[PDB]
């Protein structure tokens, strides 16, 4: 009937959209993380195989020396990304998987009131346009109870879920911001080294 | 062994969210009103927490309830130095006590501010708010400051004793 | 005795330098697959961030500059995979055409020590041994395939000697200019990318 | 389709190395003096090729012959403005031909430095190298400048479609 469930059910729409979207960034992201990984366990065999190799080989000492340093110094800064991409994982995650679940928790006991409130919706005009006796106007005032009953078990979720939409969008921002940031500048230091 | 559910709750300014990253990652940050909530796992003592952090402001504090479900600790933060508002502390703490969905959540009272010159003693204020006439509930009050770092662990390690039990 | 056994230890210094450039060459292909998959992530990454940036203006920047510096990541990785490969290939020959090249002549010294040794043992057999009207004959027999053997074994010993100076002269170049290319190309992927 | 083998030989200052970076990458490069010998697995026209690239300093030549074991053909770099020297060319020519190690190995001969005003001709060439004499032997002389880039590719276009058949 209201136009609010039709602007929520919009917005409903887009958080679950949105989350499959975050899922992907965050699955990702720990693939990434997985590849650095393995990429500084290599770049630390390799640094010990070319310092080994240099000092075995004083021919070639140096060019191999040199090498040596440059692998294990990209592990130790590698093991310093791979620590924030990490705590950006979690964060997300948070996010994603913690904070937002918490408001399709609430989303469903929306719905499961909704669902509820038009089976109840639909007993009160089966019986405005049915047959009459004992056993209908009796009938008619103890569907409209349970009918209003739960109408306010459906307005106030409803209610409910606006107030859960306004503050989880701000927290998402927030987080957002405060993630995609620390995510960038964590590259961008690890590059600085 | 389970994640457990925290929410901080209290006046505004009281230092929830400064606690709040302070039990995160050890240390002071600069903080901004909490419009709505923040949220952060923590773990401590090898327990994970899934930790909510809600804003003080008259405008967000009726909304409070909205996130009640699934608690299994109310941390509430008090501001020590605050003895003008002691009063609002009180009738929102028991307004919140008389909900059901917190029927199983254990009550830690964190009195903040304690490294503040005129600081209340943990006396004055345990008395103000009306933790010694509880009927069957869990509660234990502690000195604490989110700046310093004094009384964290305690409270944090009777938090954790309390849930294992 | 010094001159034949500087021999083997010259031999047993390139078989173990080159279980040493294998494995180098193990890790360093390893790395380029790595680097690959990183690569390949870093362009999903980088699309993934830039759908979310238009179609959220809520926070199109933040969302913005990431997929730029993802994207970024991607073709600089695409230049550095390259070198790493050109570096992989090279030292494959190195290691895989050049050294065994060596090794064909080491087995064949190896093989002629052993005929040489073995006529030589016969020799002195023949010598030792009993004696009859036919054992002269033999002698001369046994001599000239000794002196024959010994010469084999004397041809071979000199070309060893050589393809092993001449490998030690062209492994020093080759790893020189390929294990600075491969710094370099490390080198100008982060300057690549500090630049931006 | 077999990696095949091939040697560019000749004396020192031809063009032998530059040949080969030229093969490999299309491109004039830097390069010192060949102290022995470079080695690069080349690829021209779908055929894979191990090029060995020795150097042709007298106290090297006579080690040449360490190399020729399974070689499939032999390009023989000459100086086109050295006459003084071509008869040095012609008794390493002459040398290495007779070697059985190479009896199934096609001569292709690069009359290199071409791009020279003073150059020989290739006629001259082939006669001071004696090629007209070399019976039972599939061979070809090219005039080609490894700097340039000219005549390389038709010299390779022969020794490919040859060393196929
Ligand atoms: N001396 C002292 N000051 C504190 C302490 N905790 C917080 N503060 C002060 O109070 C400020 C606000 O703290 P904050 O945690 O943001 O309070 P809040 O409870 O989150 N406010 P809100 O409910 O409005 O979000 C801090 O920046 C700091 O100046 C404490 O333990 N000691
Ligand atoms: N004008 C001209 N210069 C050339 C040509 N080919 C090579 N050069 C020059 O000749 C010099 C020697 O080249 P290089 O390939 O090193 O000779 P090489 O045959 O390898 N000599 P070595 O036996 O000592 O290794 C270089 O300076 C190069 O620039 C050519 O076709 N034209
Ligand atoms: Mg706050
Ligand atoms: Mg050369």
């Amino acid at each position: 009937s209201r136009t609010v469930d039709l602007e929520l059910e919009l917005q409903i729409e887009l958080l679950r959209e949105t989350k499959r979207k975050y899922e992907s960034v965050l699955q990702l992201g720990r693939a990434l993380t997985a590849h650095l990984y393995s990429l500084l366990q290599t770049q630390h065999a390799l640094g010990d195989a070319f310092a080994d190799l240099s000092q075995k080989s004083p021919e070639l000492q140096e060019e191999f020396g040199y090498n040596a340093e440059t692998q294990k110094l990209l592990c130790k800064n590698g093991e310093t990304l791979l620590g924030a991409v990490n705590f950006f994982v979690s964060s997300i995650n948070t996010l994603v998987t913690k904070t937002m679940e918490d408001t399709l928790m609430t989303v469903k006991q929306y719905e499961a009131a909704r669902l509820e409130y038009d089976a109840y919706r639909t007993d009160l005009e089966e019986l405005s346009l049915g047959p009459r006796d004992a056993g209908t106007r009796g009938r008619l005032e103890s569907a409209q109870a349970t009918f209003q009953a739960h109408r306010d078990k459906y307005e106030k979720l409803r209610g409910d879920v606006a107030i859960k939409l306004k503050f989880l969008e701000e927290n998402k921002i927030k987080v957002m911001h405060k993630q995609l940031l620390l995510f960038h500048n964590a590259v961008s230091a690890y590059f600085a080294g | 062994t389970r994640e457990m559910r925290i929410l901080i709750l209290g006046l505004d300014g009281a230092g929830k969210t400064t606690i709040l990253y302070r039990l995160q990652v050890g240390e002071v940050v600069t903080t901004i009103p909490t419009i709505g909530f923040n949220v952060e796992t923590v773990t401590y003592k090898n327990l994970k927490f899934q930790v909510w952090d809600l804003g003080g402001l008259t405008s967000i504090r009726p909304y409070w309830r909205c996130y009640y479900s699934n608690t299994d600790a109310v941390i509430y933060v008090v501001d020590s130095c605050d003895r003008d508002r002691i009063g609002i502390s009180k009738s929102e703490l028991v307004a919140m006590l008389e909900e059901e969905e917190l029927r199983k959540a254990i009550l830690v009272v964190f009195a903040n501010k304690q490294d503040m010159e005129q600081a209340m003693t943990s006396s004055e204020m345990a008395n103000s708010l009306g933790l010694p006439a509880l009927k069957d509930r869990k509660w234990q009050i502690f000195k604490t400051s989110a700046t310093k770092g004094t009384g964290l662990d305690e409270a944090m390690e009777w938090l954790v004793e309390t849930l294992k039990s």
